[PDB]
C-alpha cells in the first residue's frame, strides 16, 4: 500500500513507500519549505503519512497543526481525530535508524473538507507537510 | 546568514510621530511573516504589529491599533512602522522579528533593535554633585542629577580606579533622569591621593570632573 | 489578553543543580515557544512548540506541558545557562509572553555595606538636597531601606535603584536617594538609612548629623 504523504529522509532501502518526496538535508539551513499533499475521493481506504529524519511538530498524526489562516490569525495544535471529524482512525508509527514514520489510515467518506500540517526539522532544516482531504461532491 | 536591522529610533515628543525601518538580508524575505516586538524598561516583551508574508494582512493589539501601521517592501526587503500620537508608555526597544507559518509561528531571528523614547522634555545638561563622607575602606560617591536624554557615562580617575566601582540604573525624577555611582578605596589612599569621577553626556555635548575633597 | 505567568520570578541555581521553571496561562493554550535573553543582546530561540530545542542548543534542557501549565526545565545548571527564560503563545490575538524567569546564580550570603552621604555644597547653592545611601555587594537580592528624618519615618521623596547581579562576585547593590528643599532639609537635623536584609534581624543604620 502506498502512503500519500512526504518522505523527508535520503534512504531508499525503506519498506515504506510515498507518494510525494523533499529531501531535507538538500533544504538551505534557516529554511522552511513546503511538500503539498491532496487528497480527492468520494469514500477513502487510503494511507496518509511521513518520514522525518530529525523532529516532528506537533506529536502527528494524533495532534496536527491547523491550516494556515488567510488573515492575521493564529493556527493552533488540535487533536486529528476533531480536526478531520471521523472516529475509526487507525495511527501506525514505524523507524528505521534516525528515521520515523508516523501515518494514520482513514476508511470511508469526510463530512467535510479539511486541510491540516506536521513540520520536519533536522538540524537548522526545516520541511513541512500540508494536506487537503476532500469530501464527497 | 539571516539577518535583521532596524534603524529610526530616537527621541520624540508626547503626541509625536516617528517611522521606524529593518532591513532583511540572507533569507527569501516575502516568504515570511514580520512582526515588531517591543521591550519596555521593565524587560516585558509586547507584540506591537504582525504582517503576513505578502503585505495582505495585518494585526494589532488594542494598545496601538489605530496609532500604528505596519508595511513592507518585498522588492527592497524592508519592514516599516509609522507610529502615531505616541506616548509616553510608547518608550521602548523596538525589535524586528520574523516568523514562519512552516516553522508554527516561532520567532527564529531577531535583530538587535532600534530604541524609541517618548517625552516632551528638552535636552538638558546633569549636575554632578560630590558624595563625601560626612574603616578600612572608605565609599566615595558621585550623584548624576536632572540629565535628559539618556545616556551619561560615568568613569573615576579617567578609567584607572575600574575595581571597587558600581553605576547605578538611572531612575526617572521630573521628567529628568538621576544617577549615581560609587567608588571603594583603601582608607591610605584617600584623601592623601586624588579621586574624580568623570561624567559624560554626548546629547547636551557635555564632559564634568568633579574631584572628591573631604567634608 | 492571555496572560502567561512565569513563576519563580528569579530562579537562584548553583552549577549542577536540576531546575524547573513553570508557565501558566490564564486560559488554554495549544502550544510555548521559550526564548533565552542575556543583557546586551536580543532575545533568542530556545525551544520550539512545547518541547521541540532551537538549533545548537544544549540537551540539558527540556520543555513540557499542556492546557494551562508547561515548563522549562534544565537537568544540571551550567553558569552559562543565567539568562532570562520567556514564554510565548499564540493560540489566540495577540500573540503574548509571560514576563521572565531569571535564572540567577547562587552564592555565599553576604550582608551589605551602607554608606550614607550627606548633600553637597553644590546642590546645596541650587535650593535642593539629596541625601544618598549605597547598600553594597549583598546578597541574596530581596532588601529593604527606611529613611528616618529625626527618628521618624518618611515615606515621599525616596527613589530607589538596583544594579544587576554582578558578572565576578555574583552581589547586588542598591542606591537610595532621598530629595528635599534646601529649607525642609535645614528644618531638621539627623538622617538616617536602615538596611535591612535577611544576613542579620537587626537592620544596618547609617547616620549623619547636619
Amino acid at each position: 500500500k502506498v502512503i500519500h504523504g512526504c518522505n523527508f529522509s535520503s534512504n531508499v532501502s525503506s519498506k515504506h513507500t510515498f507518494t510525494d518526496s523533499l529531501d531535507i538535508s538538500l533544504v538551505d539551513d534557516s529554511a522552511h519549505i513546503s511538500c503539498n499533499v491532496h487528497l480527492s475521493e468520494p469514500k477513502y481506504n487510503h494511507l496518509v503519512g511521513l518520514n522525518c529524519p530529525g523532529d516532528i511538530i506537533p506529536d502527528c498524526f494524533f495532534q496536527v497543526y491547523q491550516p494556515e489562516s488567510e488573515e492575521l490569525e493564529p493556527s493552533n495544535i488540535v487533536y486529528l481525530d476533531s480536526q478531520i471529524n471521523i472516529g475509526d482512525i487507525e495511527y501506525y508509527e514505524d523507524a528505521e535508524g534516525d528515521d520515523k514514520i508516523k501515518l494514520f489510515g482513514i476508511v470511508g467518506s469526510i463530512p467535510k473538507t479539511t486541510s491540516f500540517t506536521c513540520i520536519c526539522k533536522k538540524d537548522k532544516k526545516s520541511a513541512y507537510m500540508t494536506v487537503t482531504i476532500d469530501s464527497a461532491p | 546568514d539571516v539577518k535583521l536591522v532596524e534603524s529610526g529610533g530616537g527621541l520624540v515628543k508626547l503626541g509625536g510621530s516617528l517611522k521606524l525601518s529593518c532591513a532583511a538580508s540572507g533569507f527569501t524575505f516575502s516568504s515570511y511573516y514580520m512582526s515588531w516586538v517591543r521591550q519596555t524598561p521593565e524587560k516585558r516583551l509586547e507584540l506591537v504589529a504582525a504582517i503576513n508574508n505578502n503585505g495582505g494582512s495585518t494585526y494589532y493589539p488594542d494598545t496601538v491599533k489605530g496609532r500604528f501601521t505596519i508595511s513592507r517592501d518585498n522588492a527592497k526587503n524592508t519592514l516599516n512602522l509609522q507610529m502615531n500620537s505616541l506616548k509616553s508608555e510608547d518608550t521602548a526597544l523596538y525589535y524586528c522579528t520574523r516568523q514562519h507559518y512552516g516553522n508554527l509561528y516561532f520567532f527564529d531571528y531577531w535583530g538587535q533593535g532600534t530604541t524609541l523614547t517618548v517625552s516632551s522634555a528638552k535636552t538638558t545638561p546633569p549636575s554632578v554633585y560630590p558624595l563625601a563622607p560626612g574603616n578600612s575602606m572608605v565609599t566615595l560617591g558621585c550623584l548624576v542629577k536632572g540629565y535628559f536624554p539618556e545616556p551619561v557615562t560615568v568613569t573615576w580617575n579617567s578609567g584607572s580606579l575600574s575595581s571597587g566601582v558600581h553605576t547605578f540604573p538611572a531612575v526617572l525624577e521630573s521628567d529628568l533622569y538621576t544617577l549615581s555611582s560609587s567608588v571603594t578605596v583603601p582608607s591610605s589612599p584617600w584623601p592623601s591621593e586624588t579621586v574624580t569621577c568623570n561624567v559624560a553626556h554626548p546629547a547636551s555635548s557635555t564632559k564634568v570632573d568633579k574631584k572628591i575633597v573631604p567634608r | 489578553q492571555i496572560v502567561l505567568s512565569q513563576s519563580p520570578a528569579i530562579l537562584s541555581a548553583s552549577p549542577g543543580e536540576k531546575v524547573t521553571m513553570t508557565c501558566r496561562a490564564s486560559s488554554s493554550v495549544t502550544y510555548i515557544h521559550w526564548y533565552q535573553q542575556k543583557p546586551g543582546s536580543s532575545p533568542k530561540p530556545w525551544i520550539q512548540a512545547t518541547s521541540s530545542l532551537a538549533s545548537g542548543v544544549p540537551a540539558r534542557f527540556s520543555g513540557s506541558g499542556s492546557g494551562t501549565s508547561y515548563s522549562l526545565s534544565i537537568s544540571r545548571v551550567e553558569a552559562e545557562d543565567a539568562a532570562t527564560y520567556y514564554c510565548q503563545q499564540w493560540s489566540s490575538n495577540p500573540l503574548t509572553f509571560g514576563a521572565g524567569t531569571k535564572l540567577e546564580l547562587k552564592r555565599a550570603d553576604a550582608a551589605p555595606t551602607v554608606s550614607i552621604f550627606p548633600p553637597s555644597s553644590e546642590q546645596l547653592t541650587s535650593g535642593g538636597a539629596s541625601v544618598v545611601c549605597f547598600l553594597n555587594n549583598f546578597y541574596p537580592k530581596d532588601i529593604n531601606v527606611k529613611w528616618k528624618i529625626d527618628g521618624s519615618e518618611r515615606q515621599n521623596g525616596v527613589l530607589n535603584s538596583w544594579t544587576d547581579q554582578d558578572s565576578k562576585d555574583s552581589t547586588y547593590s542598591m542606591s537610595s536617594t532621598l530629595t528635599l528643599t534646601k529649607d525642609e532639609y535645614e528644618r531638621h537635623n539627623s538622617y538616617t538609612c536602615e538596611a535591612t536584609h535577611k544576613t542579620s534581624t537587626s537592620p544596618i543604620v547609617k547616620s549623619f548629623n547636619r
